[PDB]
């Protein structure tokens, strides 16, 4: 998963 | 009190609808465990924070580890070193880690504010150096 | 919240008008370690009451071990058995001592209406021992 | 002391  | 994000049922209920259920690595329990609260938008309807670091991810893939993705993104984060489960913690210890979590907000809200104002000063500064030219 | 009558600190700030000072065994800080608030009224300007047993407790004398008289008066009391400072209870264990605090407020309550249930059956019995005479 |  990845940073907003 | 609202010292419930610390309960990992808690924490649990918040994913009512997040898509990623049995057969995935990133399930709401694994979610929960991990410190994730569900906080779920219309750009980014898997929007994931910790409730203790306040980092913020989406994009999960099923076969996300969420302590992995956890530790690799926010690795300082101290609820990743509680060993002890919620009701084995000290009071002492508590009320530390809530000092902790307290010391975080304010790095995240700084920093929130940080970046809407370098967005602002980039354009400014864009601006600027075009009348600079002459 | 109001857990603050568990803070020693607490307790002893309740002593304002407390004549018993140094040179005394019972001073506040011994009857705050013991468990003890200072409760005064007028007809006792010395009532200390336990705050987790609710023993109401007055006609102090000066040699008197303010723990002591807790153990004689009110033996049962879990307070006298919490070994550990606060900040060194777990969480389980706080929230298991005060679910046993309410418990004990309920045996007070019970025990007041009780008291003063009897009081009034017993003029009530008296006045009827009267009548049923003929 | 003593009980009130
Ligand atoms: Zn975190
Ligand atoms: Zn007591």
């Amino acid at each position: 998963a990845r940073t907003k | 009190p609202a010292w419930q994000p610390f309960l990992k049922d808690h924490r649990i209920s918040t994913f009512k609808n997040w898509p990623f259920l049995e057969g995935c690595a990133c399930t709401p329990e694994r979610m929960a465990e991990a410190g994730f609260i569900h906080c779920p938008t219309e750009n980014e309807p898997d929007l994931a924070q910790c409730f203790f670091c306040f980092k913020e991810l989406e994009g999960w893939e099923p076969d996300d580890d969420p302590i992995e993705e956890h530790k690799k993104h926010s690795s300082g984060c101290a609820f990743l070193s509680v060993k002890k489960q919620f009701e084995e913690l000290t009071l002492g210890e508590f009320l530390k880690l809530d000092r902790e979590r307290a010391k975080n907000k304010i790095a995240k809200e700084t920093n929130n504010k940080k970046k809407e104002f370098e967005e602002t000063a980039k354009k400014v500064r864009r601006a600027i150096e075009q009348l600079a030219a002459m």
